């Protein structure tokens, strides 16, 4: 199976990243000094070299240069190509307007220039994985930049993405709903589904399930991590019943507009702990179709699932995956929608997964992800519309948008977007 | 003499293929490497069959591998047995199908198709007397469903005059491995019913339920699936390519199952199945063998045939056997269940006796059956259509690739139509 | 010829099925392993009256082994003689019975007996000439009274000619193992009456009065008592198995032991009888034989001959002897106890004689009786049930697994006329 | 056979348990370390996992953090699952409304998702076996609480249980009477059978039988270990004649609401003592129909027995058994009622019983353990009765209720369901 690239925009989606492809040197085993050790696999996210080091196939984009900067001059400073690490001379600030229109565009052309000169280079292309936020100017109105401008270069190819949706309560910033609400309409037209993730419900589940007190970043973007090389685990590894990449939008993409599948993993448990589980197909599969199982923090039982992926590792029974399934379409409490009886996809992949040295998690002799697209999802969005029409009542923020090009029906555009977008939920909620 | 090319397209039909012709290979004894290690005479004398020859013995099979991207292909190139097979016929695109039918049969299997009948057409002209062509491939699947399609019309044009069975993975009744597997079967269907003579429909849900139940081997992977559909299709072929007592051949069971030309579609059945350590306390005889095959426990397709009537049936048995009870019990079994047979067909049963079983066994009845009952499961499938189409759940997905809901509405009234056909024959005779 | 297919249900059958063909196994000299050594040609000559065979010499008896859950079935496979069994025909629930006849009948068994006559179907058709059904079971148990009255009204309807016998363990009359016996062992009479051709009626009491009296071994296990019940068994089937100067049948013992079609619940008994040691100061002639069979000391069955009167009885004798004294004695004792048999009835005893006898001896006869002191037994469980239902004792436990008490009143008014019948037949001719 | 779970509610429930469990590591030679040392019984009580580790198949709940810290600190930590030992955060201080009403529902419904993710992976499943006391809060609130959500999620499962029965005049509590009645009322609809004890009548014979003079706690929980041990004999180990665990409802409750079986075990003899007995069927089996053993003290001679069952251990001889059992029927001091002429369940199992280490009762080479119900147990209600009437009689001590979510009818509504009770033991004693 052939390449994909990974985009990494924002603090988040860089900070995320380098913990992602930490993994990916572990699964093939290549040293943080870019060297393989003296197969097949890492062509699709590793470029060859004459010598033995492998440069990886991505793109890191940062207004502020002291993320990529960290990154630079880590231990993983030699792994990427120099000139892959695109970095500007003042940040965002939190600002949609300025990730977007006057400092976005000043440095936008010279990532698409590294991009452009990636995809040719290349004998097979899938499609994209972008990393980013909702709650950052880099990471939000940079991001929104890219889709437009990879949408007319690269169209009709699969453009993913993995986006840190804003918690429900908790907040690290205080225009996240102006900034959330923005990126979403300009990326709705422009991408193919969103993998939304929510710190919040990861920090619930770390406490909760992995059993330590004090969760970091550090820590939370590595079960990032996870999902990413399960989701990308077709392309590179053989097994029974592969799914690659461009399979997933269609299978969880009922509508163009719905394609926010959220994601979850399982079984997320200590290495301790682990000795008194047995890890039976059912269970996994049954700690996927819980409240105390996301990562987004939407309670599923209020909504009803309508696509669900189940992204099988390692050593598995497909008679099991089989019949485990089955058993979960025939649950009262779980409700899928009446006009999608086929809701399920499997896929099994022969590489069980691998251990960070130092890992909270174990070692898990086998793994499930789980992509289900749910419309209780629309409750997230409907908070966060609740959030915006409160601000943008008393026009409290507008001031700093309108000094960086930013019109001032641009937010009233988007939150009526916004609003059909609860009410196209709303309707595929109900049947005809 | 009535060669046979295979053709194998989709992640299912590659690996259904790659054991299927691993059995045939050790029932010849063709060694990987592709030279001949045989002890039996009757092996090299058909050899012609499904392999062709090059100078030093080796014996190169014409089968023609068809994938959109080159992930299962490249498996099937690295596993043990992937040497035997001509470079050439390997056929590989660079962008796989999305599981959705409208890429992987016009936009994407149209630019790979002419490859492929660019090599088929030469294996056609090496054969002095190419008997037909042999499909496997899967319904659910956009790689299977789309080009196995596409390239099973474009054949279908060049050499009308042949048979072109297929064998097909279709859709499980209450568990689907693709949430958008009745718009591929649907669409599927609708260009199979026109262009193939014959079609074993299996499914893993029933061949699950032969693994447990029968035989006692949990956790039974794909790779061992896969194998009992290879031995039931290997027992169609096997008068093409071994002496018998009552020869059978592709045309003799297409003329024998298929009353009518749209109602060609069968659910196969294989014997003796029995789990390892418990196979001793069971006897080898015809009559338990027989019984064996009118049960729908030994069925492999899901849909019971109990629910439905029997219209044609065709026993192909393998080795040294009584030909009386070939024949005595097919009478019994008749008399027994003759409410489970349509009466306006006077006699429903095809007997086939050949002289080598299957290697490592001395007795084997690939069972074939033409049932109503299968209506269910295309009914089955217009239940779920109906209801997706209902709301235009992923219409999207398809018109993107050159496609117009039109279609959709032609395949769902002629699958209805097809299912109408089946019904009309439950009644009994005036 | 005759084929025999045997039904073991409960705990109590299934350990007397058990050992019952332990001996069997012994008489016809089969290994454990299903491999006959035996040394007799005689043993061969009608193993098939019992034992199905699979190429090698394996030979599978067909057994039918039902319990509502694995505790005792898990114990026989593990036993030393488990593996000779064929691993399909033992069948298993996951919940047995807690005693009820209700849910081992109605809610769990019902659920099962399907299971279990897709098999007894297939051991039917394997047989050229399957002359009855035999069936081990108690009365007092759940699964045993329910499973067992619930499988053999279904296999009474397929098969309504063929024999169908049955061992039951009877309720002692002054212990009881079960606090529920009564109810139990009503309603499984009620069922049994109309459905079964003849019962061997036995009860631990009565037997645990043989271990110590005749025999001298004290703290005789189950085990032992099921070696009388097996050994009672197999004297019944001998001619079937054995040729004999005057060869006994199945239906042979039904004509002549049941004068009307509901009075036919039997009470068995055996000899030769005596404690090891003492053996050697005893003779084993005819005449000191037959005493031994018209004594309550040797009665299987609580109810005690003398209080009531026979009707009909027959000895099955064994082994090389004198016809003369097979048939002197049995007059002699006609005339000796002349008050002891019905007036009515000019002759009562049947003689059967057989050229093998059992295995470690010279000489054996299975006595069967058919008296009216039998309704004693009833004539108590009526006393028993009428002071329970008086006062709905555990009808809770009944009703609420889809159950109604108008059974019960139905169950107790048939028992009652069961008592009374037995009892018109008291009275002398005229 | 297959598999029951056991539950532990309250600080007796909780204790009594860790040296029953104790017995079961002991039969099947399980280290107290989980791992089984280098076989078809143990998955009764004991699940399987990949490492040699078993886990036994029970939950803890305790709202006092003290009782079950000893447990998860205590030698036996690794061999339960550490998600199995539920605790709250503060006691339910002896009152039956905040076991039941204000703090036992706050944690119910996390140990019924553990005992459904417990009892999902049983093939089989016979029932539950519920361990507590009548005089706490959480060992008589929190089993109502599980009584009732247990019967609906699980409802025609047998639900059997061993509860202490407050003792006639020692007594560890003022509100015993308050809490004891109150349970009594909740689960009698919602129950299979009790198995009542009285650490009175345990304390009357460890002194007179067992003659050590100084009983514990830690001591008596061990004996009421010998009569599970030996109740679920049947469901492990292969015998002659076995017992289910449903068969005992069938057998010992002729009428709904009349389940109250008290235990009685034999023979309780001291190491050194036993050397001069000699242990005859009839001898043990006599041992039971006497007011001298009993593990409730209620002298039997006053009421009439109604079921009885003799489960049997060990080598035994059936004769003997259906012999010693019909000299008991023809004494005139022991008095079956006359509805009732089929009054006895044997059942033996080949089991000999275990000796814990350093354990004060002897090796008997055979055992039985008897669960007569008799009418002799209406005057322990009876006599509770009373206790509650003279208090509730001038509200002494209900405003400890009414603050905890307790109306003031319910204590009235026990009372009277209680004498329904009471009436309906005086029917059953005569005959119509
Ligand atoms: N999972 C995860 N989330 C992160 C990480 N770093 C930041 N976030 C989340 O990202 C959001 C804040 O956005 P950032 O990515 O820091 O901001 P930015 O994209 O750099 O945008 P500006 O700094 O405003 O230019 C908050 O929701 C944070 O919780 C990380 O390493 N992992
Ligand atoms: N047999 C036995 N009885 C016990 C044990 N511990 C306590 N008891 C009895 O249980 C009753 C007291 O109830 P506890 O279990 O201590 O109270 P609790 O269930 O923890 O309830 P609260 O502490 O009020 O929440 C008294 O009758 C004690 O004699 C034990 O280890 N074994
Ligand atoms: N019998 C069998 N079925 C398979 C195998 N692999 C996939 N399938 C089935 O094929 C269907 C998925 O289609 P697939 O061929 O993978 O998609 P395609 O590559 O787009 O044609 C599902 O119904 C699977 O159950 C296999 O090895 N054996
Ligand atoms: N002869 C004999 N009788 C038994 C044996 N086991 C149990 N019983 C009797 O069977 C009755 C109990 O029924 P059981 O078969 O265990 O119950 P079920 O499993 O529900 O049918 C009692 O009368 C026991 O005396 C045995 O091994 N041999
Ligand atoms: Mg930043």
């Amino acid at each position: 199976m052939r390449e994909c690239i990974s985009i990494h925009i924002g603090q988040a989606g860089v900070q995320m990243g380098n913990a992602c492809w930490e993994l990916y040197c572990l699964e093939h085993g290549i040293q943080q000094d870019g060297i393989i050790p003296d197969d097949s696999s890492f062509g699709t996210f590793f470029s060859e070299t004459g010598s033995g080091k492998h440069v990886p196939r991505a793109v890191f984009v940062d207004l502020e240069q002291t993320v990529i900067g960290e990154i630079r001059t880590g231990h993983y400073r030699s792994l990427f190509h120099p000139e892959q690490l695109i970095t500007g001379k003042e940040d965002a600030a939190n600002n949609y307007a300025r990730g977007h229109y006057t400092i976005g565009k000043e440095i936008v052309d010279s990532v698409l220039d590294r991009v452009r000169k990636m995809a040719d280079q290349c004998s097979g292309l899938q499609g994209f994985l972008i990393f980013h936020s909702f709650g950052g100017g880099t990471g939000s109105g940079f991001t929104s930049l890219l889709m437009e401008r990879l949408s007319v270069d690269y169209g009709k190819k699969s453009k993913l993405e993995f986006s840190v949706y804003p918690a429900p309560q908790i907040s690290t910033a205080v225009v996240e709903p102006y900034n959330s609400i923005l990126t979403t309409h300009t990326t709705l037209e422009h991408s193919d589904c969103a993998f939304m993730v929510d710190n919040e419900a990861i920090y619930d589940i770390c406490n909760r399930n992995l059993d330590i007190e004090r969760p970091t970043y550090t820590n939370l973007n590595r079960l990032i991590g996870q999902i990413v090389s399960s989701i990308t685990a077709s392309l590179r590894f053989d097994g029974a019943l592969n799914v690659d990449l461009t399979e997933f939008q269609t299978n969880l993409v009922p509508y163009p507009r719905i394609h926010f599948p959220l994601v979850t993993y399982s079984p997320i448990i200590s290495a301790e702990k682990a000795y008194h589980e047995q890890l039976s197909v059912p269970e996994i599969t049954n700690a996927c179709f819980e409240y105390s199982n996301q990562m987004v923090k939407c309670d599923p039982r209020r909504g009803k699932y309508m696509a669900c992926c189940l992204l099988y590792r390692g050593d598995v029974v497909p008679k099991d995956v089989n019949a485990a399934i089955a058993a979960i379409k025939t649950r009262r409490s779980i409700q899928f929608v009446d006009w999608c009886p086929t809701g399920f996809k499997v896929g099994i992949n022969y590489q069980p997964p691998t251990v960070v040295p130092g890992g909270d998690l174990a070692k898990v002799q086998r793994a499930v992800c789980m992509l289900s697209n749910t419309t209780a999802i629309a409750e997230a969005w409907a908070r966060l519309d609740h959030k915006f029409d409160l601000m943008y009542s008393k026009r409290a923020f507008v001031h700093w948008y309108v000094g960086e090009g930013m019109e001032e029906g641009e937010f009233s555009e988007a939150r009526e977007d916004m609003a059909a977008l609860e009410k196209d939920y709303e309707e595929v909620g109900t049947e005809s | 003499m009535r060669e046979i090319v295979h053709l194998q397209a989709g992640q299912c039909g590659n690996q259904i293929g790659a054991k299927f012709w691993e059995v045939i290979s050790d029932e010849h004894g063709i060694d990987p490497t592709g030279t001949y290690h045989g002890d039996s005479d009757l092996q090299l004398e058909r050899i012609n069959v499904y392999y062709n020859e090059a100078t030093g013995g080796k014996y190169v099979p014409r089968a023609v591998l068809v994938d959109l991207e080159p992930g299962t292909m490249d498996s099937v190139r690295s596993g043990p047995f992937g040497q035997i097979f001509r470079p050439d016929n390997f056929v590989f695109g660079q962008s796989g199908a999305g599981n959705n039918w409208a890429k992987g049969h016009y936009t994407e299997g149209a630019e790979l198709v002419d490859s492929v009948l660019d090599v088929v057409r030469k294996e056609a002209e090496s054969c002095d007397c190419l008997q037909g062509f042999q499909l496997t491939h899967s319904l659910g699947g956009g790689t299977g469903s789309g080009m196995g399609t596409l390239l099973i019309s474009k054949i279908r044009e060049e050499y009308p005059d042949r048979i072109m069975n297929t064998f097909s993975v279709v859709p499980s009744p209450k568990v689907s491995d693709t949430v958008v597997e009745p718009y591929n079967a649907t669409l599927s269907v609708h260009q199979l019913v026109e262009n193939t003579d014959e079609t074993y429909c299996i499914d893993n849900e029933a061949l699950y339920d032969i693994c447990f139940r029968t035989l006692k081997l949990t956790t039974p992977t794909y790779g061992d699936l896969n194998h009992l559909v290879s031995a039931t299709m290997s027992g169609v072929t096997t008068c093409l390519r071994f002496p018998g007592q009552l020869n059978a051949d592709l045309r003799k069971l297409a003329v024998n199952m298929v009353p009518f030309p749209r109602l060609h579609f069968f659910m196969p059945g294989f014997a003796p199945l029995t789990s390892r350590g418990s196979q001793q306390y069971r006897a080898l005889t015809v009559p338990e063998l027989t019984q064996q095959m009118f049960d729908a426990k030994n069925m492999m397709a899901a849909c019971d045939p109990r629910h439905g009537r029997y219209l044609t049936v065709a026993a192909v048995f393998r080795g040294r056997m009584s030909m009386k009870e070939v024949d005595e019990q097919m009478l019994n079994v008749q008399n027994k269940n003759s409410s489970y047979f349509v009466e306006w067909i006077p006699n429903n049963v095809k007997t086939a006796v050949c002289d080598i079983p299957p290697r490592g066994l001395k007795m084997s009845a690939t069972f074939i059956g033409n049932s109503t009952a299968i209506q269910e499961l295309f009914k089955r499938i217009s239940e779920q259509f109906t209801a997706m189409f209902r709301r235009k759940a992923f219409l999207h997905w398809y018109t993107g690739e050159g496609m117009d809901e039109m279609e959709f509405t032609e395949a769902e009234s002629n699958m209805n139509d097809l299912v109408s056909e089946y019904q009309q024959y439950q009644d009994a005779t005036a």
